[PDB]
């Protein structure tokens, strides 16, 4: 009499190894300085 | 695209003439002005001047 443990399990798994969607954030930009739009003024 | 505006230096010459007339009764202040015309410069005096 021994433990199911010590015996050897096989298992038929096709690994559906996914790959989720990792969340970036969109950092706001802008192209002219104000001090150059205010250097635009004239 | 730059947008920066070119800058630069200048120099201008101007010459001006006024005269004051006040004298009014006996003796007034600031009876009438001129017209203060302001003239351009000669250029070759001017340069001379500006030399």
């Amino acid at each position: 009499t021994i433990n199911t443990t010590d015996i050897s399990t096989l298992n038929t798994f096709i690994a559906l190894n996914l790959s989720f969607i990792q969340n970036i954030d969109f950092k706001a930009i802008e192209l002219y300085s104000s001090a150059e739009k205010r250097l635009a003024s004239s | 695209k730059n947008i920066v505006p070119h800058i630069f230096k200048v120099r201008r010459y101007r010459k001006i003439a006024t005269s004051v007339t006040v004298y009014r009764g006996h003796r007034e202040s600031a009876i009438t002005n001129k017209y203060e015309l302001p003239r351009p410069v000669p250029l070759y005096e001017i340069s001379h001047m500006d030399s």
